């Protein structure tokens, strides 16, 4: 459900970590 | 959706090297 969790399933794209940064 | 699958270590990795060339 997290971000970083759900990375390892769903993915987060280049832009969403952008979103972080 | 189609994203990059990036777990812990991976994922943290990816994230500061982006926001730090950001910052650079």
């Amino acid at each position: 459900q997290d971000l970083q969790t759900l990375c390892c399933t769903d993915g987060c794209s280049m832009t969403d970590l952008s979103a972080l940064c | 959706k189609e994203s990059v699958r990036l777990c812990g270590l991976e994922y943290i990795r990816t994230v500061i090297y982006i926001c730090a060339s950001s910052r650079w």
